């Protein structure tokens, strides 16, 4: 997948999450923001954390998915779409990246297996005794106040 | 800041290794300096750069 | 009688004659050829010949060992000449000043000195404002006491080795590398203490802000004016954050022991001053390691002491109790049997 | 004691620009406590006129007569309030002795000679001396004036204390 | 011998001690007069006129009678606007209530509570306290950017999309808190406070974060007051009555004379930087050897 | 080495355990302990005595709690919610000349005051009073000074006040026949053992 | 003696002992002058502590003797304290222009503005930061601002003294700028400005009654620059104590030379008491510098 | 010599240098010139001028003193340092007199 | 450190004959150069009409001295001397030397045997000792304050005493520091500069023991502030009431007063300073050349 | 930042270098990545970690 330099600021490490966002206009209808830029909108994120990840994302088209997740009449997951973890990356103007659908996360030869990461705040468990496997789900949750 | 790689590539010497306590117990009370206990087959020392 | 009860610490060094054992090859030591160095005098020239050594260890674990073998004289008196304060913080005194006059004619102490600057502190090392005693018969000397509560039950705090904190201020006992656990199981109260399931044994002892706390506490004498040259036998007990700074798993513990966890007293002066980073000699203290200290043979009456000395061998091994009277008996013979073994 | 001679020296090269006059105390465990004497900062007196305001201003009329009439953007008239409040204060000298004494046989453990007409030997725990200064308009004075005691702390906090003139020249003036 | 000033001024000695009160006589301050002094050789004139009197003690009784005028204003607003609405007052601090509860005597507590707090007033109190912030230097400033950064217009996506950031939920409140189950009166007290966000009411915590629980005792009644001068008076159940407190009928210099907040000015162990983190006191102290 | 001087065993806990070795006469200066005696690094009986420790129990600092008192009020409050009980005091000023009338007016109310602290120090008995059970041990700390947690003007203040004489200290630190022992001690000085 | 030993108590990575030997004739300040050390005494970092006050550091620094840094071999660098008169080499990690034919004083490290932190050595808790090598002139006009910065800031509100001392702490020598990081109010900075205030009362009234009107006499006589330019100050002076004119002087009615020789030496002793309190001595004159102002040669001690 | 020597130390400093200073109290008439030899551990020589300073600050109002009583009389000076070397802290020897001493010849630099 | 000098000019044998007698003086050098030309060596690289003096011993602050060893028909190793060790150097001013004097170095304003060459002239400075050294430059100091009022006769007196100079077999005549009425420029800075300075002396203190004695405020400052009281009385004592200075000044021109007083006292320290150089040793008989340690 | 030291002691390919400008000019200039000049005798080319 494409994307514009303007997000790719915390992800030239491999794996973290990425979920294209809908935009209600004709050409870039369509945009593929990660999880950590999602951050700036979570009441969840304490101020410590969102003022650190906000002073990255100071370019042009970061305030613009920020400004679109909050224009629209309706809600985040009916615009959010994820697709999955990155696996590389390539550096242009226009980076590309490469991310998995499907299965594990490995380097090309397999001599590297990448780790999702994610931010501290999200992070949330309900039991003190993990069993032998953990299955990992994504919440959003409204707050109607 | 260890090339733990050369560790595993380079051929070693064969020694009869007597650890005073358990070894598991004198890497996880920290006798030595610097240690790269882990589990499992690491594909680490492949990537050769 | 007044209506408190002041019980001393003191610390005392032998003189040990220590056997080491090694194995075949523990250590490889690396030489080299020599190297001069060519000094010019007017007169005399001084060469200084070096030689660099390498000691690799060639061993797992420890592969050489010691023990603690043989005594042959103790260093110190252990006498009871109790710790001059006036001369370790030689600034604090009394508002009024006839009261401070009637008090320094009551004591020994002369008059109150003045404290020496930042930069004059920087400069010299250090004080060493006391003299040496004329005859020295016995040895260099110290005995520091803390104030304790009349009521604290000697059979369990004065007949064992026990910290004279008021809690088993073993850091040992705590997990590693967890500093609230650390300030949980030395400061606070409303839980169990180890090695005595009381809260404390002593009030004025053990919590923040004990008059033992604010007087032997570094930090503490820091934020007054304080001395620096004195040696306090208190002061391996109360320093909080050196204990908190000990918290490692126990292998570091033993390194450091072994490494910089020894002191240092000059052997040479009457008291006991501290060595200022010298190379002379490092003092090894057990005690520093399990932060407990050792009771040692006291006795209430002259007649208690004179049925110890006369019964035979063992005979400082129990402890005797009359009414209002009491014998704590020393858990090592080394009042019995040392001198006399010599 | 050693601040007296100073100020007396300072108020009579300052007379003319100013016709203040000395005016030398002493104060004692009636007055503050020795943990406030201890951190004692700086002292403040004012020389507030017989009949009205104060000396620091305007003799005949000012802007600050008028209503704060509750309002947020210039609460109190705005920054020249502050500054017409700031500029009436003068700092007088100040020292303190921290330690007990009796005032007399301090002044003979000084170079001084009091000469009192009976015994008041007067004790206190701790003593600070401060020297305000008294305003005389022209050479005469009125006795109606009165003076504004401040001691300031370093955390912000003050206290004040207030007399009049008549009281402190009830005798001395009578005297001369 | 051109003999100095300071020689003839000690010989000279002091004539007497003359001590002296003040006006309310609470402090007695002593006065010495040395005779070497320059008090003497300038040859004052001395009067004192009754009525000259008679003004200065009318205008000492205005700087003494202010705070309490100031607290007799609170209360006439207090009285006016609970005749204003016609007795019926909302809840505007959160607290959960219950409807079977007599509460009639509740306002007879409030009266009681009322009649007592105007009995314990002191300049050390609500309005004066929560008075001092606002007579300082950079008020004025400070209020009129808060002003214009609450009445800004909604942004344009410009200064959203390349515009700096842009960005004070809780406030610094102070109380009087009366109680009338024993009669005590607590004057100088701070409360910080904000809103519950799942109502619109109003929760009153400590500055450590206390959750401050007066509000469920049903003996106490506090009055609130805001550093833009809100006002409100909360009996139990989280029912008050709020105003504006009106200091119009009252002069300006007298409120600068009064309690006008302090501004400092460089000693020792201060820094010439502005703000950093000082040092101890200077702390002159008779512990130690004053060195 | 550390060893105690001066103590006191209780008296319903007495007991003797060398009898046939020890006889000493009754007199109250062997019946309450003062001295210790050590010995010395050549085996010869030396003693340490109240009067000899005057370096240390008459120094300043030992009466200045004023660094206490900063780390005593520096972790405030109690912070377990079991123990919202015991800091509560109401330490009010008010004139005297109207309280001879105010007296039976005082107790118009029928609502308790909470109890003091040092009120609260007195029901231990001298065993359990080093024991968690015990809630004020966070209040002493100092054999010449009271500390408090309590309440002016509604937020709970640090509060140190001296013990002037020696009898405010507590029963479980300082108990009465103890006191008995030492007035004793005092009588047996003046040469009054037998009183008249 | 003249060689002290430091060992340090960490181990030494490559990047350390590479750090450490581009730091060859450099200057380290010592305070204990013995003969082994750990590296705990080493530097300034010891005594680094801000918000305490610069004078303190300037203070303690002008007190600590100075070494070189030579035959850096690893747990041991060999400093070599220099002895007077004897020609050595310096680098200079601060970054100030050095010029030849100009003498040295040590000064308190003062940052550059963008605050880079370079520390150029690291350890776990410990940071060997270096005291400047600076020229005379920039010393010599750091003391001054600092003894004005001293003087003017008493009884003063924060406004104007903040108004003021914004621009009295930005220095500049020769295309640069630098700041005085903690000026505050210390207590050796009040006796020297207790001195300082006797001195220049002793100036005061050392002066003749024609050394005094000197300046109103060339003030009728010439017009300069310089003339009109400290005019204006002593007419502001005039003006702001009295309304009227200042006066046109008289003729000298007593001559008696020995009076006037007598008083500018009593002057000269009194000025020179006051000018050695922004002085510093000379620490090190140079002999040549680099073209690239990395290091020179100096002939003088530490 | 016992009644010239004098120091405001503990004398534990290692290197010891050694200061020349008189001084002028105008307490008596004409001068009353209390000349000393004082030892030091502080090496400096303006750090040092201000610890006289803050230890002879009697002589400097006397100083002030003579100048205020006689304005005709000038006042010569208040004090000159002069530093003449250094030693270690166990070469004194209690007639204190030393038994190496480093020699440095220094300039009359004076004080007020 | 070797420094060698030579000529581009043609050297008379003659004057190899006159040089030879300079076999040991001291010579300054605007910079530590190996290998140099003639045209540095001496003062006549800074000798004009209007600079003066004061220019010249401002210039030699920071130049390095340095002394001639030997001479080679067309150079000339000059050696500078280092600090501890003794050389051997020669009276060149007109002042004979005694044991134990203090040398300082002073610039040649009366002087008056040199090297010739067409453009180029040798001139040594004074090497005098550091009593007559600050003697003459107090005097020439007071002798520059008067240079205004000399229209008037008991002064012209006085500068007439103040011309001659008292010492050992010495009647000098120091040169005259205003010419055609008017003061040369260096100088007329540096008497406007002490002048200056002399008045903020007085303008200033009786503002700062004001602002200084609010901290503890010893009898120094009591009897400061009593001697400025007498210098207030006996200067305004023929004039208006009192100065009456005011306590609210504004701060920039406080300022703008105390940076002043302190610029214009940092451009008197060659002034009120000496360089000394040389102590010497045992003199040579008739005192025409001595062996002496470099004290620099 | 490699290290020079072995760029000394290591035998070099004599190479006629010559580019165009002078060498100070296109070293002061900024033509290359990472320069080095030392301009007296570097003894750090001596020491051997």
């Amino acid at each position: 997948f494409f994307v514009p330099e303007g997000l790719v600021e915390f992800e030239a490490q491999p794996g973290a999450l990425l979920i294209r966002m809908e935009t209600g206009c004709d050409s870039p209808r369509h945009l593929y923001i990660s999880l950590y830029l999602l951050g700036i909108r979570a009441s969840n994120v304490s101020a410590s954390t969102r003022c650190l990840l906000e002073s990255v994302y100071t370019a042009s088209a970061a305030r613009a998915a920020l400004q679109w997740l909050d224009l629209g009449p309706h809600l985040l997951h009916r615009r959010l779409e994820t697709l999955g973890c990155v696996k590389t990356v390539s550096l242009g103007i226009t980076s590309l990246l490469t991310c998995v659908m499907r299965g594990y996360l490995y380097n090309t030869l397999k001599t590297e297996v990448f780790a999702l990461m994610i931010p501290k705040d999200m992070y949330l468990t309900w039991e003190e005794t993990r069993g032998r496997l953990q299955y990992v789900y994504l919440i959003i949750v409204y707050d109607y106040d | 800041m260890e090339n733990w790689s050369a560790l595993e590539l380079l051929p070693k010497v064969g020694i009869p290794t007597d650890f005073l306590t358990h070894v598991k117990t004198s890497a996880g009370e920290e006798m030595f300096e610097a240690l790269r206990i882990y589990y499992g087959d690491d594909p680490e020392r492949y990537n050769i750069h | 009688h007044p209506g408190f009860a002041l019980t001393a610490v003191r610390t005392d060094t032998f003189e040990v004659d220590m056997l080491l054992y090694s194995g075949k090859s523990c250590t490889s030591v690396i030489i080299n050829n020599p190297i001069v160095t060519k000094e010019e005098r007017d007169i005399s020239t001084t060469y200084h010949v070096t030689q660099n050594i390498n000691t690799v260890d060639m061993g797992l674990g420890y592969t050489s060992n010691t023990c603690v073998a043989y005594v042959n004289r103790v260093r110190t008196d252990m006498g009871v000449r109790v710790q001059d304060l006036f001369r370790v913080f030689p600034m604090n005194v009394y508002r009024h000043d006839e009261v401070d006059r009637w008090i320094r004619h009551a004591a020994g102490v002369e008059r109150p000195q003045l404290l020496d600057t930042e930069t004059i502190s920087m400069l010299t090392f250090g004080s060493m404002s006391e003299r040496n005693a004329a005859a020295t018969v016995h040895g260099q000397k110290a005995a520091c006491e803390l104030i304790l509560t009349p009521v604290t039950m000697d059979v369990n705090y004065f007949k064992i080795p026990n910290n004279p904190r008021g809690r088993a201020s073993c850091m040992l006992a705590v997990d590693p590398y967890d500093t609230e656990a650390a300030t949980k199981a030395i400061y606070d109260h409303r839980e169990a203490d180890a090695q005595t399931f009381a809260a404390t044994h002593n009030p004025w002892a053990s919590q923040a802000g004990c008059l033992s706390d604010v007087l032997y506490n570094t930090r503490h004498r820091e934020r007054l004016g304080y001395n620096s040259k004195f040696y306090s036998p208190c002061a391996q007990y109360f320093n909080t954050e050196e204990i908190i700074a000990a918290n490692k798993t126990l292998f570091k513990t033993i390194d450091e022991y072994l490494l910089r966890a020894k002191d240092c007293i000059r052997g040479d002066t009457d008291t006991q001053y501290v060595c200022v980073e010298g190379t002379e000699q490092l003092i090894e203290n057990p005690c520093r390691l399990t932060q407990e200290a050792l009771p040692i043979l006291s006795t209430t009456t002259l007649a208690l002491m004179e049925t110890k000395l006369k019964g035979g061998a063992g005979a400082f091994a129990t402890s005797e109790t009359h009414f209002g009277n009491y014998v704590v008996g020393e858990i090592i013979p080394l009042q019995q049997s040392m001198l006399f073994n010599s | 004691m050693e601040t007296h001679l100073y100020s007396d020296l300072a108020f009579e090269a300052r007379f003319a620009d100013d016709e203040q006059l000395p005016l030398h105390l002493v104060l004692d465990q009636e007055v503050l406590s020795n943990e406030e004497a201890e951190t004692l900062r700086y002292v403040y007196y004012r020389n507030v006129d017989s009949a009205g305001r104060s000396t620091g201003r305007a003799p005949g009329g000012d802007e600050d007569d008028a209503p704060a009439s509750d309002d947020a953007e210039d609460a109190v008239g705005g920054d020249r309030a502050f500054d017409r409040e700031r500029r009436t204060w003068q700092r007088a000298c100040f020292r303190v002795l921290p330690r007990p004494l009796e005032l007399l046989d301090y002044l003979r453990q000084s170079g001084l000679t009091v000469t009192l007409e009976k015994e008041q030997r007067v004790r206190m725990f701790y003593a600070v001396f401060t020297t305000l200064g008294l305003r005389c308009p022209d050479n005469r004075l009125s006795g109606a004036q009165t003076l504004h005691l401040r001691l300031v702390w370093p955390d912000g906090s003050y206290r004040d204390w207030e007399f009049l003139a008549r009281d402190l020249l009830r005798e001395e003036m009578e005297a001369n | 011998d051109e003999v100095a000033r300071t020689d003839e001024w000690k010989g000279a000695g002091v004539s007497r001690l003359r001590e002296v009160w003040d006006v309310q006589h609470r402090v007695r301050l002593r006065v010495l007069w040395y005779v070497n002094s320059f008090w003497r050789s300038r040859e004052l004139s001395y009067d004192d006129h009754e009525v000259e009197l008679y003004r200065a003690l009318d205008a000492y009784r205005a700087r003494i009678a202010v705070e309490y005028v100031l607290i007799r204003a609170v209360r006439d607003e207090i009285y006016a606007v609970l005749r204003r609405d016609g007795g019926a007052l909302p809840q505007r601090f959160a607290c959960h209530v219950s409807r079977n509860m007599s509460w009639r005597v509740v306002w007879e507590l409030c009266r009681h509570a009322l009649a007592l707090w105007m009995d314990w007033a002191d300049v050390r109190s609500c309005i004066i306290k929560a008075l001092t912030p606002r007579l300082s230097r950079g008020a004025a400033a400070a209020a009129q950017r808060a002003r214009r950064q609450r009445e800004r217009s909604a942004p344009k996506p410009q200064e959203l999309l390349f515009g700096p950031r842009n960005e004070p939920a809780e406030q610094t409140w102070y109380a009087d808190v009366v109680r009338c189950v024993r009669a005590q009166v607590d004057l100088g007290v701070e409360v910080r406070a904000a809103r519950c966000p799942r109502t619109g009411l109003w929760i009153v915590r400590d500055r450590r974060g206390r959750l401050r629980r007066w509000l469920s005792q049903p003996e106490v009644c506090v009055l609130y007051v805001t550093p833009d001068l809100d006002f409100y008076w909360v009996l139990p159940g989280g029912f008050a009555v709020s105003s504006r407190v009106t200091l119009h009928g009252l002069a300006q210099r007298a409120l600068r004379d009064r309690f006008q907040n302090f501004e400092a000015v460089l000693a020792r162990g201060m820094h010439v930087e502005a703000g950093r983190q000082e040092p101890e006191t200077p702390r002159v102290s008779g512990r130690r050897l004053p060195f | 080495f550390f060893f105690p001087v001066g103590l006191y065993l209780p008296e319903d806990r007495g007991y003797t355990t060398v009898e046939s070795k020890v006889k000493l006469n009754d007199t109250v200066r062997n019946a309450l302990p003062t001295t210790a005696y050590l010995l010395n690094r050549d085996r010869a009986v030396q003693k340490i005595d109240f009067v000899d420790a005057l370096k240390t129990l008459c120094h300043p600092v030992l009466h200045e709690p004023a660094p206490c008192l900063q780390t005593f009020t520096e972790r405030g409050p109690p912070s377990e919610p079991a123990m919202q009980r015991l800091l509560e005091c109401r330490f009010q000023q008010e004139p005297m000349g109207g309280a001879a009338r105010r007296i039976p007016h005082f107790y118009r109310v029928r609502r308790e005051v909470p109890r003091t602290v040092n009120e609260m120090k007195q029901d231990f008995v001298v065993t359990d009073f080093y024991k968690v059970g015990n809630i004020t041990l966070y209040t002493e700390l100092h054999p010449f000074f009271d500390f408090t947690h309590c309440q002016e003007n509604s937020e709970t203040v640090a509060l140190c006040t001296p013990r002037i004489v020696i009898g405010n200290l507590p029963d479980g630190l300082a108990p009465g026949p103890f006191h008995e022992l030492r007035t004793w001690e005092i009588m047996e000085h003046m040469r009054l053992r037998p009183p008249p | 003696e003249a060689n002290i030993f430091c060992t340090f108590d960490h181990k030494l990575s490559i990047a350390d002992v590479g750090k450490l030997t581009k730091l060859v004739a450099a200057v380290v300040p010592i305070p204990q002058r013995l003969h082994l050390i750990k590296h705990y005494q080493l530097g300034l970092h010891q005594f680094v502590d801000h918000t305490r006050g610069y004078v303190r550091l300037r203070g303690l620094l002008r007190n600590m003797t100075l070494t070189l840094m030579r035959r850096v071999e690893g747990n041991q660098i060999l400093l070599h304290v220099p002895t007077h008169g004897l020609l050595y080499t310096v680098l200079n990690t601060g970054p100030v222009t050095w010029e030849k034919g100009d003498a040295l004083c040590v000064l308190p490290p003062l940052f550059h503005g963008p605050l880079a932190r370079e520390n150029l050595l690291t350890l776990g808790q410990w940071e060997l930061v270096l005291p400047w090598i600076v020229p005379m002139p920039l010393a010599l006009e750091i003391n001054q601002r600092l003894l004005i910065m001293g003087l003017f800031s008493l009884d003063r509100s924060y406004e104007e003294v903040k108004a003021a001392v914004q621009q009295l702490q930005t220095i500049t020598f020769r295309d640069a700028t630098f700041t005085i990081p903690d000026p505050v109010i210390d207590q050796h900075l009040l006796i020297d400005m207790k001195t300082a205030c006797l001195s220049m009362s002793m100036v005061a009234n050392l002066a003749s009654e024609l050394t005094m009107t000197y300046v109103r006499k060339l003030a009728l006589e010439d017009s300069s620059m310089l003339l009109v330019k400290c005019q204006e100050l002593l007419m502001r002076l005039d003006r702001e104590r009295s309304v009227g004119e200042p006066r046109t002087p008289a003729r000298p009615q007593h001559v008696s030379p020995d009076d006037e020789i007598a008083r500018l030496s009593a002057l000269f002793v009194m000025l020179r008491q006051l000018d050695d309190l922004i002085r510093e001595q000379v620490v090190f004159t140079v002999c040549d510098v680099s073209p690239d102002n990395k290091s020179a040669t100096c002939i003088f001690k530490g | 010599p016992k009644d010239m020597y004098l120091t405001w130390e503990e004398t534990r400093g290692r290197l010891q240098y050694v200061y020349l200073i008189i001084v002028y109290d105008y307490d008596g008439p004409e001068t009353r010139p209390g000349i000393y030899v004082l030892t030091s551990s502080i090496a400096h020589w303006q750090t040092l001028v201000d610890v006289a300073r803050g230890k002879f600050a009697r002589e400097r109002c006397s100083f002030v003193n003579r100048r205020i009583t006689r304005p005709r009389q000038i006042p010569l000076c208040t004090g000159v340092i002069q530093k003449l070397g250094w030693c270690l802290a166990d070469d004194i020897h209690t007639v204190v007199r030393l038994d190496n001493f480093s020699v440095e010849l220094g300039d009359f630099r004076e004080f007020v």
